[PDB]
């Protein structure tokens, strides 16, 4: 599925919901830590909408999970993320992706 | 058929985008992309159109040439370039 571990706590109370706009900053990064793509690198915050599928299936169910304030480590499974194709010239086939992910307000 | 360029670049880049990153069709991806460029070429004809060229036509233009450079250095990295800059264009025209 998809692990969520906490670096630093959220307020435990607001969290996001279907429809919602979810802001944060992401790096992203292969297991071994090798960086893919940072929205810190670029100084502008990520945003997408909550369960409309914009996103991969590890982010929907892993960001859900999480309250304002909070950056939390996402440890991904290929199944919830590229799967076996993975991503040509990006992300490996069967990959495991680990997601640096502060959730810094709901829009 | 008459059509914004506000709506048909709307449209036409939320298709581009799942059938790249949704189904690795970058062929198709081209497909639908072109045909958009190409309209912008024969230029504004309407206020909205010379408006929507103002504010957005230098961003597309550089996209178009991130594409051009990805189809003769294989470069991944040259696509991505291209699609920061179409997402770009895309969240300000929503
Ligand atoms: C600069 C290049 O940057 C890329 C993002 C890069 C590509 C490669 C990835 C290593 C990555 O580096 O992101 C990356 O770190 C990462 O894996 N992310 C991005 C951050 C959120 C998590 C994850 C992701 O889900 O990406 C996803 C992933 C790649 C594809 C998703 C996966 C879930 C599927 O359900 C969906 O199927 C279609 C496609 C990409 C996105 O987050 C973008 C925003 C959203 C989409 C493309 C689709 O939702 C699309 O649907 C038609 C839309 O509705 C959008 C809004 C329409 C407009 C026109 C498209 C804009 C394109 C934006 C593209 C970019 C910013």
């Amino acid at each position: 599925g998809v692990q969520v571990e906490t670096i630093s706590p959220g307020d435990g109370r607001t969290f996001p919901k279907r429809g919602q706009t979810c802001v944060v900053h992401y790096t992203g990064m292969l297991e071994d830590g090798k960086k893919f793509d940072s929205s810190r690198d670029r100084n502008k915050p990520f945003k997408f909408m909550l369960g409309k599928q914009e996103v991969i299936r590890g982010w929907e169910e892993g960001v859900a999970q999480m309250s304002v304030g909070q950056r939390a480590k996402l440890t991904i499974s290929p199944d919830y993320a590229y799967g076996a194709t993975g991503h040509p010239g990006i992300i490996p086939p069967h990959a495991t992706l680990v997601f640096d992910v502060e959730l810094l307000k709901l829009e | 058929v008459a059509i914004l360029w506000h709506e048909m670049w709307h449209e036409g880049l939320e298709e581009a985008s799942r059938l790249y990153f949704g189904e690795r069709n970058v062929k198709g991806m081209f497909e639908v992309l072109e045909p958009l460029h190409a309209m912008m070429e024969r230029g504004p004809q309407t206020l909205k159109e010379t408006s929507f060229n103002q504010a957005y036509g230098r961003d597309l233009m550089e996209a178009q040439e991130w594409c051009r450079k990805y189809m003769k250095s294989g470069n991944v990295k040259d696509l991505t370039q291209a699609w920061d800059l179409y997402y770009h264009v895309f969240r300000r025209i929503s």
